[PDB]
RNA sequence: CCGGAGUGUAAAAAGCUCCGGGAAUAAGGGCUGGGCAAGGCCGGUGGCAGCCGCCGCGGUAAUACCGGCGGCCCGAGUGGUGGCCGCUAUUAUUGGGCCUAAAGCGUCCGUAGCCGGGCCCGUAAGUCCCUGGCGAAAUCCCACGGCUCAACCGUGGGGCUUGCU
RNA sequence: GCCAGUGGCGAAGGCGCCCGGCUGGAACGGGUCCGACGGUGAGGGACGAAGGCCAGGGGAGCGAACCGGAUUAGAUACCCGGGUAGUCCUGGCUGUAAAGGAUGCGGGCUAGGUGUCGGGCGAGCUUCGAGCUCGCCCGGUGCCGAAGGGAAGCCGUUAAGCCCG
């Protein structure tokens, strides 16, 4: 099977047409941040996981 | 807010709402005081026998053009005068006066008026112990 | 306020739906039924399999294990499951496996019709024993082990070889789907 | 007298203080010939 | 499929890499916030859509409009398809006559596909396999208010007719319903359903749960 | 007024969690707000509580971890026995096993699981998913 | 965990001289009534609506 | 189905076994515009007659009345009338609503009632567990057996009785 | 009267010349006290616009009824001229209103932005003013607004959102 992705902020499971995005950690690269639509209108700050930059 | 009394030890006063809202409820209120059964000319039957006492014919309400056919009857049970409809197409002729007649429900919504006729409840089913429907269709001639 | 005996068939709850009325007409064809009413009445018998199986998963001990057991035993007995079985596949199971238990089918198989409606009326006239006994009712669900002990009567003509119609349904030996 | 807002709407309707008023002439009318002629 | 692929020439940076051979599975298409503008991405990736069976029109109105001059009539067209595993889509068309309105709903609804979880979460089946939903799940849109509750195997689609043609082409064989609202109102229904079935994938779940449900997010 | 300090805070790691939020602070701490914690813990719906002491009734630090979906008390506090447990999940929750009803016994404060194992009853305070 | 979390204090408690006598005495920022020394009589600190206005405090400490 | 013999029966009849004769002796009721499965058919009437559960059809080309042909549903039954449940989350504990749709007392105060902050100790009334005695039989579920199967009956297991103790 | 405001006070009704006296309630500040004393409230009570009534006063302006002049086909009206009750005071009764935020009260949670009233804090400026400006806290009162909600309009930390009554 296929994996399904999962938020850095709200670890929410993101869903198929979700307004989302993915990009790699700036500071860092090697992490994908993804980033779910709740949390991108609601300016919930991310952080990645392998380094520690925050981010919005 | 949230709902009345919700509380565990509260199912008195939750009881009492429910039934005063019952009695909100229409149907409830006329099973319970039996108001059919006071105001009915039948008396909680299906159906009744009467005596016809004239034919007559009635408007249907405002679109529709044309003159349905009825009996005054007169109920036996009370004494109770009563208008019913002849359904089909020589019934009214196939009807005379002074004929027991049986009558049932003309169907319709609250056991009420059906169509285009505005105030008829009942029905003509037999005419002197023979149905209408095969008088109409020819068969099972009237005895009187 | 007394016992009054009711059906052991239910009627469908809307009578005009499209897909469930070609949906039995073909089974009607196929098996050659009179009624559905006789149709609904394997219907049932299925579904109340299926709602003992689902009250048995939702259940508990020392007593819907025996009856867990019961059924196995009983689908088992009537040869709609083997004894491998479970309630998986009971709720797997089919009103088409019920009428294949029908004697008029197994009779139509066990190359003994040629038709099933003339298996019907192999049944009905007589002419059909199960395990020594006559059976007139062709609706009887077959037991598993009753299954191979079916036969024509013994007084039946079309137990005598030279019987016509006995030659033309072994002029015709064929089974399998019914 | 408990009043419904749906009767001071005016879509097919008579307006309700006139109504009302009538209402009450009748009320006295009747209150008048019963207690005392 | 090599069919339209041929006569398709991509117009997006979704469809070149599907032309281009990548992105060959419709699950890759999914979750990445991508745009598909494109019934022609949809049938490359999930063939079994352009069939008519498989394809299924659900409501056909007949809307006005007034004008000096009199009435202007439009069709509005609610069409679904799916493969009958896990995707479904809902589309609206509109058109002046039903077929180009059809096309159009149908066109919508390969683009607003979605993907769906399945499984088997019901009390008294506990098959794991996937044959029903793997969690009661809600949705609405206007008035209407679905409830889709999983089912034993065998009992079928409990829901109005609508709701049925959807979860058959979602590949939803059994589920129990309860709803609220004007369900007679097709469009606002179907959405409510198809919401439902999206919020199957906005449900969390833990780890051990998808064994145990049989959980499976598209083909089986 | 201020009412079961428990659907409040139950009430407040829904919205929060709705919203994204990494902690809650529940206020009106209590020792069943910490039972119910420890089982929501044990049970993997949140991360890590501790509770902060003022001078009044204490506070919770509560850090989530995604994994809520509603979380609710069932407030007429239902006295249930051993074998009705079917019908209570059937009530408050989606799938079979799927969330967690917290059972208040006897024993302790419990899941509906470990009070099926334990065979004991008692009475319904919160449920989880 | 900012500004709600335990709520604490604004006002302090504060280390004053009289000009008069001298004398160290601790009183409150936040006075409702007309501080006085204990010796002198003196006003310390005159009360208002918030922040008590200071007199005679010119050798200062607050903890 | 007809006739006959045995058994059956308190006697009889039915049933059962057998003999003989012979596809003979045996299908309707409703619907047919949409709800709702089924007619771009025909003839008649012509806002009349009539149908119409609701929507609605009918005023000279009527698939909606009457009839013929056809077809659909069920079928030894099928329709009509009344009633109850369901539909109805239109009585809402589960599980409804109260700005504009029915609906927040004109506002406040307070009695009963209901709801009630946190910790410790106790009691153990509710609550939970286990166990004793009861809650008739029939009825309900299941299996197994006997009437050809079934229905029916019996054996056994379980449940039911609001429970009480 | 102008000042006079999406201003303030009040449970609502409602409250505007100034001065003095009596008096109610709220906000802020508060390492003050008490120590759950709380919420809601069936029934019950109190307050309650205008109008009306009883009695007694007063009566400028306005003014139902009425009286006249016009208008009009008519005009039991709108327009004009007058005018009684009434409007004011005292003491009582009445206890109704689109008495409306058409939104019952309490408590917790769910982004904020921008005003404004009051208190407080901290800074800066000052004509050194119970002054001005900026920011922060609390409490009020408004607009906007993402998410969210809803049939929608619209609501949206002053919810018509989630929860507890
Ligand atoms: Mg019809
Ligand atoms: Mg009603
Ligand atoms: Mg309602
Ligand atoms: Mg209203
Ligand atoms: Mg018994
Ligand atoms: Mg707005
Ligand atoms: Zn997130
Ligand atoms: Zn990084
Ligand atoms: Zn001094």
């Amino acid at each position: 099977k296929f994996e399904v992705p999962v938020c850095t902020s709200c670890g929410k499971e993101i869903t198929p047409r979700e307004h989302a995005t993915h990009f790699v950690c700036p500071n860092c690269g090697e992490a994908i941040i993804w980033r779910c639509e709740s949390c991108r209108v609601l300016s919930v700050p991310y952080k990645c996981p392998k380094c520690g930059w925050e981010g919005p | 807010g949230k709902k009345a009394p919700y509380g565990e030890f509260a199912g008195r006063k939750l009881k009492l709402k429910r039934k005063k809202f019952r009695w909100s409820d229409i149907r409830y209120k006329r099973r319970v005081l039996r108001l059919k059964e006071k105001s009915d000319p039948l008396e909680g039957a299906p159906q009744a026998k009467g005596i016809v006492l004239e034919k007559i014919a009635v408007e249907a309400k405002q679109p529709n053009s044309a003159m349905r056919k009825a009996v005054r009857v007169q109920l036996i049970k009370n004494g109770k005068v009563v208008t019913a409809f002849t359904p089909g197409d020589g019934a009214i002729n196939h009807i005379d006066e002074h004929d027991e007649v049986i009558i049932e429900g003309i169907g319709g919504p609250k056991g009420g008026s059906m169509g285009d006729i505005p105030g008829i409840r009942y029905k003509v089913v037999k005419v002197n112990r023979v149905s209408l429907k095969e008088l109409v269709k020819g068969r099972k001639e009237k005895p009187r | 306020d007394p016992k009054r005996q009711r059906k052991k068939y239910e009627t469908p709850s809307h009578p005009w739906i499209k897909e469930r009325l070609d949906r039995e007409r073909v089974i009607m064809r196929k098996y050659a039924l009179k009624n559905k009413k006789e149709l609904w009445r394997h219907e049932t018998q299925l579904k109340e399999f299926r709602r003992r199986a689902r009250r048995l998963l939702a259940a508990r001990g020392k007593q819907a294990e025996v009856e867990r057991v019961q059924l196995l035993q009983r689908l088992n007995r009537l040869g709609l499951l083997p004894a491998d079985a479970v309630l998986d596949d009971v709720l797997s199971l089919t009103v088409e496996d019920v009428l294949d238990r029908r004697l008029q089918t197994i009779v139509y198989k066990k190359g003994l019709a040629r038709t099933p409606r003339q298996a019907r009326q192999l049944i009905v006239h007589g002419h059909i024993e199960v395990n020594g006994q006559i059976i007139r009712s062709p609706g009887y669900l077959v037991l598993k082990a009753e299954e191979d002990t079916i036969t024509y009567s013994k007084t039946s003509p079309f137990a005598r070889e030279s019987h016509p119609e006995r030659m033309v349904i072994e002029q015709a030996k064929q089974g399998g789907e019914a | 007298m408990k009043r419904r807002p749906r009767k001071w709407k005016k879509k097919g309707r008579m307006r309700w203080k006139w109504i009302k008023k009538r209402i009450r002439r009748l009320k006295k009318q009747r209150r008048k010939e019963r207690g005392l002629i | 499929s090599q069919r339209v692929l041929e006569e398709w020439e991509p117009r997006t940076k979704l469809g070149q890499l599907v032309k281009a051979g990548q992105i060959t599975d419709i699950h890759e298409i999914f979750r990445k916030g991508y745009q598909i503008k494109e019934p022609e991405i949809v049938d490359v990736l999930l063939p079994e859509v352009n069939m008519r069976e498989n394809q299924e029109v659900l409501d056909i109105a007949l809307t006005v409009r007034m004008t000096d001059s009199g009435r202007r009539i439009r069709f509005r067209v609610l069409a679904a398809v799916g493969n009958r595993d896990g995707y479904v889509g809902l589309g609206i068309g509109h058109g002046r006559e039903v077929g180009i309105a059809i096309r159009k709903a149908i066109n919508y609804a390969k683009m607003n596909i979605i993907e769906i979880k399945r499984g088997c979460g019901s009390w008294e089946c506990r098959c794991r396999r996937p044959h029903s939903i793997p969690f009661a799940v809600e949705g609405k849109e206007g008035s209407v208010r679905v409830k889709l509750m999983p089912g034993p195997r065998g009992l079928g689609l409990v829901i109005g007719d609508v709701g049925k043609k959807i979860l058959s082409l979602a590949g939803v064989q059994d589920v129990w319903s309860q709803s609220l609202g004007e369900t007679r109102t097709t469009v606002n229904f179907a959405k409510a359903v198809f919401n439902a079935l999206y919020n199957t994938n906005r449900v969390a779940i833990q780890p051990g749960m998808e064994e145990k449900y049989g959980i499976v997010v598209g083909r089986e | 007024t201020l009412l079961d300090p428990l659907a409040n805070a139950l009430s407040h790691i829904t919205n929060s969690e709705r919203v994204g939020k990494k902690e809650v602070y529940l206020k009106p701490a209590s020792k069943l707000m910490g039972e119910v914690l420890r089982v929501m813990q044990e049970n993997g719906y949140i991360g890590e509580f501790e509770f902060i002491d003022d001078g009044r009734a204490g506070i919770y630090r509560v850090q989530l971890i995604g994994k809520i979906n509603k979380a609710g008390a069932i407030k007429p506090r239902f006295p249930v026995k051993a074998r009705e447990y079917e019908a209570w999940e059937k009530r408050f929750l989606p799938a079979f096993e799927f969330g967690i009803l917290i059972v208040s016994t006897s024993q302790g404060v419990m899941t509906h699981k470990e009070a099926i194992e334990k065979g004991i009853g008692g009475r319904l305070i919160a449920y989880v998913y | 965990l900012p500004k709600n979390l335990i709520p604490m204090p604004k006002s302090r408690f504060l280390r004053v001289k009289c000009i008069d006598c001298g004398n160290e005495q601790i009183v409150f920022s936040n006075p409702s009534t007309t501080v006085r020394c204990l010796v002198c009589g003196a006003t310390l600190v005159e009360p208002t609506g918030g922040k008590g206005i200071l007199k005679a405090k010119v050798l200062e400490v607050l903890e």
